[PDB]
RNA sequence: UACCCACACAUGGGAUCAAUAGGAUACCAUAACGAUGAAGGUCGUAAUAGAAUACGAAAGUAUUUACCUAAUUAAUAUAUUAAUGUAUUGAUAACCCUUUGAACUUAAGCAUAUCAUUAAAAGGAGGAAAAGAAACUAACUAGGAUUUCUUUAGUAGCAGCGAGUGAACAAGAAAUAACCCUCCAUUGUAAUCCUUAAUUGGAGUUGUAAAUGGUUUAUUCUAUUAAUUAUUAUAGAGAAUAUAUUCGUUAUUAAUAGAAUAGAAUAAUGUACUUGAGUAGAGCUGCUUGGUAGUGCAGUUUGAAUAAAGGUAGAAUGAAAUAUCUAAGGUUAAAUAUAAUGGUAUACCGAUAGAAAAUAAGUACUGCGAAGGAACUUGUGAAAAUGUGUGGAGUUUAGCCUUAUUUUUAAGGACCCGUCUUGAAACACGGACCAAGGAGAUUAUAAUUAUAGCAAGAUAAAAAUAAUCUUUAUUAACUUGAUUAGUUAUAAUUAUAAGACCCGAAACACAGUGAACUAUACAUGUUCUGGUUGAAGAUAAGCAAGUUUAUUGGAAGACCAUAAUCAUUCUGACGUGCAAAUCGAUGAUUUAAGAUGUGUAUAGUGGCGAAAGACCAAUCGAACUGUGUGGUAGCUGGUUCACAGCGAAAUGUCUCUCAGGACAGCAGUUAUUAUUAUAUAGGACAUAGAUGU
RNA sequence: UAUUUAGGUAGCUGUGCAAUUUGUUUGUAUUGAAGUAUAUAUGUGAGUAUAUAUAGAAGAAACAAAUGAGCCGAUCUUGGAGGCAGUAACAAUAUAUGUAUAGAUAUAGACUAGGGUUUUCAAUUUAUUGAAGUGAAUCGGUGUUAUAUAAAAACAAAAAAGAUUAAUAAUUCUUUAUUAAAUUAUUAUAAGGUAACUUGAUAAUGACAGUAUAUUUCAAUAAAUUUAAGAUAAAUGAAUUAAAUUUUUAACUAUGGAUUGUCAUGAUAAGAAAUAGUUAAUUAUAUAUACUUGAUAAAAAUAAAAUAAUUUUAACCGUACCUAUACCGCAUCAGGUGUCUUUGUAUCAUAACAAAUAUUUUAAAUUAAAGUAAGUAAGGGAAUUCGGCAAAUUAGAUCUGUAACUUUGGGAUAAAGAUUGGCUCUAGCAUGCUAGAACUUUUACUAUGUAAGGAAUCUGACUGUUUAUUAAAAACAUAGCUUUUUGUAUUUACAAGAAGUGAAUUCUGCCCAGUGCAUUUGUUAAAGUUGUGUAAGCGAAUGUAAACGGCGGGAGUACUAUGACUCUCUUAAGGUAGCCAAAUGCCUCGUCAUUUAAUUGGUGACGCGCAUGAAUGGAGCAACGAGAUUCCUACUGUCCCUACUUACAAUUUUGUGAAACCACGAGACAAGGGAACGGGCUUGUUAUUUAUCAGCGGGGAAAGAAGACCCUGUUGAGCUUGACUUUAGUAUGUUUUAAUAAAUAUUCGAAUAUUUAUUUAUUAGAAUAUAUGGGGAGUUUGGCUGGGGCGGUACAGCUGUUAAAAAGUAACACAGC
C-alpha cells in the first residue's frame, strides 16, 4: 500500500510548524502598579490580548472581562483582589474564577488561556497548603499553594452560538488554524490508500472498535473506547 | 527523503583564553568537595602531616651545602690533566629511580619525600619501604621547594649518602624531631581511616 | 500507336580483384602527479583566418605561463611570541590492504542451500603491497621464519547427506638474513636533545644517551644525445627512384647523467644481568570455516599465575602418563602480481572486415537532466532499373518438361516454394526486387575405435645445464590376502559443465537524474464594462398601547449580458488530417471555496489528491538513465556442396506425469569364429495332449 | 565374369568438388597477370578447360598443415533502385505605356520571457560574399529583506524639451535644470504673536485589506473666432474636413451662551449657531463617510538645516533588431503564450460598418452525377422514430393583471391581454426627460441582437468540484447531527488528534448468545543463588449495539368462508413505527380503476414482501437542476412524396509532385471431388471498338495489430485475509546501577526484599528472554476429464462379466468389496 494520511500530515508539521505567542508575565518581589495600554488581535487565536506596562515595561497578558484602556492594575504576592488585579492563590475565597494557574512558582502560567473558558475554586485545605481546583473539563485536581494567578473570566464570550452557516465560513476557520479541510471519508478510497476502503457497497466489515495495544500506524477509528452509543 | 526536512547544522565558539581558565576552575572545585565527602583509603591518609612550614628549612638549608657541579664547572673540570684531584666529594643524589637502588642496598641516612606528586601512586610504597631497612624519613609539601636545591624545576624525592663531620650534630637535632612525627607512630597511620 | 521477344550502342549504381602513414594479440623495459599551485575548463594571440592544431599580453613555433579550478586573506590540528613558521586537503578506472554487501540463476516447484567470503559502493598507500623469525608439524633412526610453482586431490570431509561444494603434513624445486626496545647502562657528578651568528632561549630526574671521513684512482653496467662506415661482403634484414646509385643494416667511438665493486689517504672504538594485564580464559548471544559439540572473530557480564609457572597434541567431559613449545611491544632485502606510458615480433583483419573512429571522431546531431552517438580511401565498374536504332509475331491464353529444321509454332504432361501436421495448390502462416553479411567452431574431465614409441614396467611434472597408473587386495572394523599386459601421445564420436547451434519475454536487485507539463502549502504583484430586484436603518402624512399609505436607503456564497473561461448536444466537419485531440453552430458560466506571472518548500515502496487509481515533462495499479546480463525458457522461427551402400517408430513400465523425460523394443557401423548344417524354420506330415466359444 | 542385387521421410556410414592462409618442389608474366561479359568442348553431378573483346600489375600446379571453410527463406541486417503514377494532395488580381490608375484580404503599436546579426548598405541572383553599425552622475542590474544560501513587477539620491545619422539616441549636439562628495569666501546662536502660528534656530519614518455612494480637478465634448484644404450637370441663410485661442469647504484659536446638518447614518454643557482670525485643500492608483468577517489585513537598510563659487569629480555590465512567415510544437503548422495603449456614428448596451497601418499579381465557365454549407415550399400536422434527434414558433420597451402550494422569505419577469412609424403643435419643470392632441401611408422593436408554455413521478437539499484524450452524474465536498482520546501541549479542553451519517420538519423499536473493546482478582520463558521463591499475556467475572452485526415454524376454534381466542418445537431476539410489483417482486406482460380508436408504457389503490425497513438511517418536496420518465397547447419537409436556386470542392488546363499494398496474376462462370464455401485441378457454357474516360461498393473468406474473450505453462504483477514462514515498533521480566545512616518484612548471628532521609554522583543508556504484531517482507495455492468449473474419483488392492474354447487386451462400461 502506501502511507497514509494521518502520518502524512504530522510529517507535514515538522516542515513548517504552527506558530503563535505564548504570553507570559514576570515575576515581581513586591506589589507595584501598571498600566493598560491597548488592546490587540492575533491571527490564530480569538481571545484578544492587553498590553499592560510595570516599571517602564511593556508585557502582553490576557485580557479579562471588564478590561478599558488607562486602568490600573496591581500585581504582587500581596495585592487585593478584584477584576483583573494578580494575586496569591490562597489569598481568594471559595466559588471565584481565575483564568491563569502556573503548576509551579515562578511560572508563566499553564491552564485557563483560551476565550471564554474559566475555572473555580472549591476549597482551602491548611494542613499541608493544598487548594483544590475545579477545571473547565469537569475534573477536580489538587494544585499546591503559593502558585499565583489572575481573578475574573476570560473574554471573548461565547463563540459557538452562531453556526457557520455557509460552507464559505469554514473555510476561512481551518485555514487561518492551520487544519486540514476539506476531509474526505476513509469508506470512500480505494483500499491501498486506507484500511477501510475499496468494497462493492460503501461498507465497514470490520470492527471500528481498536485497542491501544497495536502499533502506531494502525490506530484509526474510535481508538479505545470504554462505551460507545447513545446512553438514552 | 521521505518528506522530511534536511538536517540542520549548528555552530560552535572557539574558547577564549579568559573561558579556558575559568571552566577548568570549576572542575577542581567540584573535585575538592567530592574526596573529602567521601572516605579515603588509609595509605593516602597518612600522607597529611607536612612536619610544619619552619621545620623545612633547618633540612634545606643542610642540603645546600652539598650542591652538584654545573654544567660550565664540568668541562672545565675535564680541562685539567688528571679528572680526579684529592679525595672523593660528598654530594646529594636526586632521582627516584636511583634513590630506591640506594635504599634497597641500605646506603641512605636521610630520605626527603614531596607530598604534590600527581598522579599519585608513583609514591605510595615509599614510607614502609624505608620501615624495613630502618631508614628515618619526613615529608615536605611541594616539588618545586625540592628542585630550588638542584637547581631544577620539579624533583619528586632527594636523599644523602653521608655528610662532612663539621656538621654531625646538626644532623642528630633534625632526625629526633623527624622520627616522633612518623616512624614512632607508624604502626598508627596504617590504621587511620580518613574519613 | 500500345503490348512481347532477339541483337548492337549509350545512362544508373558501387559489387568483384589489386594496393594501405590504420587496427588486434602476445612478450620486454618503465612505474616519473599536486599549496614552489595538479588534472580539467572558459576566453584570447596568425601581415592577409573559418575547421583542425600549437601557444598565454614575452601569446600559430632557457625563460614566461591571462581567468575559474583542492582554490586558500580558508578549514582541522601543533610550535614560538592577535601575529609568524610547519604538516594535511584534489586526480586514478590495472595489481594491493580494510569496511559494507545484493539479486537474476541452479535445485526440472520452493522456504535451509548454491551463485558468493562475488558485482556495485566507501576509506588508505607503494613501485610493488601484504606476510615474516614457532605459547609449530609429527609419533619417525624424526623435521625447522615468510613467499611462489609441481603433487597429494576433486581426496579426508561438509550438505532438505539432495543439487552441489572442498583443505593440510610429508616429497621434488625457485630464492635466502636475521635483529631492536621494555630493569639498577661506570651516581668520582645529564655524560643527552631542539633552536640561536651567541649556555641565546628552552626541554629534561614522573629518566634523556645519536661513533664519522666523501678526497682521489681503476673497473663494470644502464639510459639519452653526436660522429665514421665496404661495392665488394664482421654488410644478401628492409625501404625509395629508373626499367645503378642513396638511407640504413653490420661493426666501431665520443659526450652527459645514474648505479655497483676494488685500492690509497683523511675522520672514528669504555661500561649495559630488562621479556609485555582489564590481557589469556569462563557463562549467554550473533557472524565465519571442510573443522564435524570453537577452526577463527566480536558485543555484554565476570576476570587469573608469573619458569616451584603456562599452552598444544583432527569425537565430548573429568582424570593419568609420554613427548614438544613459551603468547599478549617494534623493524626487515630476494624469489611473486598488473594499468596509464614507450619499444620489439606474428600461420591474425584488409574498408558492411579490423577499435565506435585509415582520424577537420568521442566529431556532426538528439535529450530539461543523468546520458546517447553515425557516414565518408585510391584505380577498375557486376546485378536490380531504364533510353535509342534495326528485325519479327498477333489481338482466343504468361513461364516449364518430352518429341519434331511447319521452333516468335503443334500434340501429350504439368496447381507456388519453405514449414508445423494423421492429412496442404488450399478461404492455414512467411515471402514486391538485386548485391554483400549470416548459425554444432574452442576448453576442462571421462569412455570406446584407428595409429605410433617402449614394455613388467610406462612418462617433454615444476625446474636445471618426485608423483600417478597397472593394484587404494577384501571388510564398517577386527580376523585375513598373488595374479584378466600396461602406460604415454595423435585423430574422430558421445555425455556433463562453461554465454555453449543463432535470435526472442512479462520480471528482480545495485547506483543515480527530474515539480519548465501538472498537484498542494507559503511570500510578493496584477485582475474590463452595462442593466434587474429590493432586507435592516430613517422620515412624513392620516386613524386612535399602536396601526395603514407614500418616500429615502442599498444587504445577499440573490437574477441577467460583452470581453475572458469551460466543454452539454449535433453521436455535424476532418479522420495516410490545419492538428500524435483541431474546426463550426448550439449550450454553461459573474466579486469569488475565482483566474494568472515570479520567488521558496515536497521525490519513486516516495510526493500530492473537494477521491476518478486521477497527476508527477506526449510514459503511471510503482516514472526515467546506466550496471549484474550474451538473465531463464519443457514454448514459436531458421540452420548453407554432389554421388553411392543401408534403413525405422507412433507400442510396454515408472514419473506433481499428460505440449516433456529414462529403461525395454525397432535401426546402423566395425570385429572374431565354422559339424551351433551331427544345426535352424511367422512351414507340412505322423504320434501324445490342453481348452469350454 | 550381379543369368541372383538397385524405391525411400526421420536417421547412420563411404568415395569426391569449391574458398582463405602456412612448409617444400616445379613453372608463368608489359609482344601484357588478377577481375568482368559472351560463346565452344568436356564431366552422371558438385565443376573444369579454351577462344574473342576490355583493363593495366602480379598470379598458378603437386606432396603435407590450420580453419572466422559453400545460402532463396529467419514479419533476417545495411545499401541501392521498381510498379501503383505524372495518380492523390496543394498554389494560381486588371489595364497599349506602369517608380502610375484601379481592385482585393487582414485592426494596429509598445515593455518582459525566448531568438542571436536576421539590422543598414553595396555587388551578383526571404539567396551568396564583403563592409559599417549599439556612446549614460539622474534607463535597468550591482543595495535591503520575506520570521543560518530567496525579487530585472515589493522598498530606495536626482531631467525635460528641440534637432541631427544609410543605421544609436531620456546616452551625441544646443537651451534651461537637479543630486552627492571634496576644497574656497561670509555668519545668526534668536526675535514676534493672548492663542492657533510666521522667520537660518534638528530627531522625524520606511509601512501596508475589500465593497458601495457623493464629489466632475484634469481631460474630453459643445459653442464662438482666425488662417488653410478638397470636391459638385445643376441648386442650397453660407454645407464638410484640418491647425490654434477663449469659454466656497475642513480642522484649530479667541469672544459667545443653546441650537443645528447630509444623497444617506447625525453632531453638541468633555460647549451649537453667529462674529474675528491661523493653517491646508492630498489631482481619479485622490478626498470624506458608510457597509461584510470564528479572515482585522508583511519585513529590513535608511535624516538633518542659511548665501555664493570651483572640478582631467561621479567606477563595472547590457543598450542593433523581431511579437508572430525572425518564439514552442521535427516546418513559412487554422494550436499555445505575462502586461498596457488605441479615432468616428452609434438614447441601456451588444452586434455591425468606416478611419489609420500593413500585404498582394494573371488557365477555363448559363451544361455532369454523388458531396460540404445556405435558402423556399400547395394540402395534412408527429401518422416518421428506441425517443419531436435536427429545424420551426416565442423574445426588446410601456400599461393592466397574476393561481394551487409554502421552510411565510418565495412561487413571479408566473400564466393572460392591449400599445409601438413619420410630421406639425400644446402642457409641466428638473431644461432634456415625460404625458396628451391634430394630419398622413401597399401600417411601424425586429438589418443586427433577443425566454416555446403548462400538468405530474423517481432521485440529489442549495452555491461548488471531478476521470488532460470515448463516462459531468443520482459520484465527491459542504454546513447540520453523533461517538471517542488527551490536565507535564513553543500553542494549553469554547483547545488539539481519530471516525460515521449528510439542510430544515417528524421519528430513531427488540437482541450482548458469536466477533471485537474496556475494567478488576487454572496455564506460562530466561537469567541469577549453597539451594528455594516471585512477570506480562491467555483463561474466568461485569459492562457496551448512532461497535461489526442479527431480527422463526406448525395445529385446532365462532350457511360457507376467516380466526379476535387457545395449544405447541426452540432462542440471544423472533422485524415493531412506517413503505411498495418502487433504481428493491423469479412466477410476471400480478388484480382493480383511469389515461388512448387500440397500451408489456404512465398515474392511483391491494399485499403470506423469491430477497423492504429505521444515523450500514426510515418517512417527506417548498426553493434549486445542460439529471432520468409520461401526457396536453402552439409549431414545423421528421413524414405522405419530393421539387427548384447559389457558393466551395469534383469534371477540363499549367506548376510542385507522395504513401499504404505487392508468392504469380497472363479474361470471366455452372457442377464435381478436396483440409467437408477454388482465380488456377476435372467435364461443360462463354467475352473481345486502335489498345480509352468518368462513376460504383457484389467479391478478392480486402488493408491495419505475433486475439484483449477461452485453455495450457510446475511464467509474472497489483490487492485482501482466521493461508505458510518471519520482522520494524511496543509491553513485561533478569543482570548491569552514587555513597551513607535508619526503619520494616521474608528466610534460616547471617542471607534476601520493601520503604524513608542527606549530598559527595545523576551524559541516560546497554546486553539477553517471553508476549503482541497484514503496519511491512518473501512464496505457494495437485492430476484425470467427450472445452474448463461444480459433481465423482475410473489416482492404491480383490472377485465375476465385457473377452472372441493356448497366453495377452480398452471405455466418467456392468454388479460389488
Ligand atoms: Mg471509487
Ligand atoms: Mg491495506
Ligand atoms: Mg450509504
Ligand atoms: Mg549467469
Ligand atoms: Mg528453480
Ligand atoms: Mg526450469
Ligand atoms: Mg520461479
Ligand atoms: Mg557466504
Ligand atoms: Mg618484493
Ligand atoms: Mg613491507
Ligand atoms: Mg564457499
Ligand atoms: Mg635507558
Ligand atoms: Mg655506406
Ligand atoms: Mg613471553
Ligand atoms: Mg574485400
Ligand atoms: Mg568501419
Ligand atoms: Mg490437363
Ligand atoms: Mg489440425
Ligand atoms: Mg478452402
Ligand atoms: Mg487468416
Ligand atoms: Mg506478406
Ligand atoms: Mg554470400
Ligand atoms: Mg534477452
Ligand atoms: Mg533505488
Ligand atoms: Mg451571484
Ligand atoms: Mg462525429
Ligand atoms: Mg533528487
Ligand atoms: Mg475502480
Ligand atoms: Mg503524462
Ligand atoms: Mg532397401
Ligand atoms: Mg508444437
Ligand atoms: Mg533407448
Ligand atoms: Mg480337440
Ligand atoms: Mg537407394
Ligand atoms: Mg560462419
Ligand atoms: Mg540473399
Ligand atoms: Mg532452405
Ligand atoms: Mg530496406
Ligand atoms: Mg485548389
Ligand atoms: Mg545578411
Ligand atoms: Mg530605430
Ligand atoms: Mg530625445
Ligand atoms: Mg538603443
Ligand atoms: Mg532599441
Ligand atoms: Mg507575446
Ligand atoms: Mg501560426
Ligand atoms: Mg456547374
Ligand atoms: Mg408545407
Ligand atoms: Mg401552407
Ligand atoms: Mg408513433
Ligand atoms: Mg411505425
Ligand atoms: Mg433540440
Ligand atoms: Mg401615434
Ligand atoms: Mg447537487
Ligand atoms: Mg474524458
Ligand atoms: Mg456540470
Ligand atoms: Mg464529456
Ligand atoms: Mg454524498
Ligand atoms: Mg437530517
Ligand atoms: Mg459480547
Ligand atoms: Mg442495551
Ligand atoms: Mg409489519
Ligand atoms: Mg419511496
Ligand atoms: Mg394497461
Ligand atoms: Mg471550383
Ligand atoms: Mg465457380
Ligand atoms: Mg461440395
Ligand atoms: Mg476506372
Ligand atoms: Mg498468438
Ligand atoms: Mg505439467
Ligand atoms: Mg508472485
Ligand atoms: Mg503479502
Ligand atoms: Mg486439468
Amino acid at each position: 500500500g502506501k502511507v497514509t494520511r494521518k502520518i502524512r500530515e504530522e510529517t507535514k508539521k515538522l516542515r513548517n510548524p504552527r506558530k503563535l505567542s505564548s504570553p507570559k508575565y514576570p515575576n515581581f518581589p513586591e506589589t507595584t502598579q501598571g498600566t493598560v495600554v491597548d488592546l490587540v488581535h492575533e491571527r490564530g487565536r480569538g481571545v484578544p490580548l492587553a498590553h499592560v506596562k510595570f516599571n517602564d515595561e511593556i508585557y502582553s497578558l490576557i485580557a479579562t472581562e471588564g478590561l478599558y484602556t488607562g486602568q490600573t492594575i496591581f500585581i504582587g504576592d500581596n495585592a487585593p483582589i478584584s477584576i483583573g488585579n494578580i494575586t496569591k492563590l490562597k489569598n481568594v475565597p471559595g466559588g471565584m474564577a481565575v483564568h491563569s494557574i502556573e503548576y509551579d512558582y515562578e511560572d508563566g502560567g499553564c491552564v485557563g488561556m483560551t476565550g471564554g473558558a474559566y475555572s473555580t475554586v472549591v476549597t482551602h485545605r491548611e494542613e499541608t497548603n493544598e487548594t483544590v481546583l475545579g477545571l473547565p473539563s469537569g475534573q477536580k485536581k489538587i494544585f499546591s499553594s503559593e502558585v499565583r494567578c489572575i481573578v475574573g473570566v476570560p473574554s471573548a464570550g461565547g463563540i459557538k452560538e452562531k453556526p457557520f452557516l455557509k460552507a464559505s465560513v469554514a473555510h476561512y476557520f481551518n485555514k487561518a488554524h492551520c487544519k486540514k479541510w476539506p476531509r474526505v471519508r476513509c469508506v470512500a478510497m480505494n483500499p491501498v490508500d486506507h484500511k477501510f476502503g475499496g468494497g462493492n457497497h460503501q461498507h465497514v466489515g470490520r470492527p471500528t472498535t481498536i485497542s491501544k495495544r497495536r502499533p502506531h500506524a494502525q490506530l484509526m477509528g474510535l481508538i479505545g473506547a470504554r462505551r460507545t452509543g447513545r446512553v438514552k | 527523503a521521505l518528506g522530511k526536512p534536511k538536517q540542520k547544522k549548528s555552530f560552535v565558539p572557539k574558547l577564549t583564553k579568559d573561558q579556558k581558565d575559568e571552566k577548568e576552575r570549576l572542575i577542581t572545585k567540584k573535585i575538592y568537595k567530592l574526596a573529602y565527602a567521601i572516605k579515603r583509603p588509609p595509605a593516602i591518609q597518612q600522607f597529611k602531616t607536612i612536619l610544619e612550614s619552619e621545620d623545612c628549612k633547618r633540612a634545606l638549608a643542610l642540603f645546600s651545602k652539598y650542591k652538584p657541579e654545573t654544567h660550565e664547572e664540568r668541562l672545565e673540570r675535564l680541562k685539567k690533566s688528571n679528572p680526579q684531584e684529592g679525595p672523593k666529594p660528598i654530594l646529594a643524589k636526586q632521582g627516584l629511580r636511583h634513590v630506591t637502588r640506594l635504599i634497597e642496598t641500605k646506603k641512605a641516612k636521610f630520605v626527603l619525600v614531596a607530598a604534590d606528586v600527581n598522579p599519585a601512586e608513583l609514591v605510595l610504597f615509599i614510607p614502609t619501604l624505608c620501615k624495613k631497612m630502618n631508614i628515618p624519613y619526613a615529608i615536605v609539601e611541594s616539588q618545586n621547594m625540592l628542585g630550588s636545591v638542584v637547581n631544577m624545576k620539579k624533583t619528586t624525592i632527594l636523599a644523602l649518602c653521608d655528610v662532612k663531620g663539621e656538621d654531625k650534630k646538626e644532623l642528630e637535632e633534625i632526625i629526633k624531631i623527624s622520627n616522633e612525627m612518623f616512624s614512632e607512630q607508624y604502626e598508627q597511620h596504617m590504621t587511620r581511616w580518613g574519613g
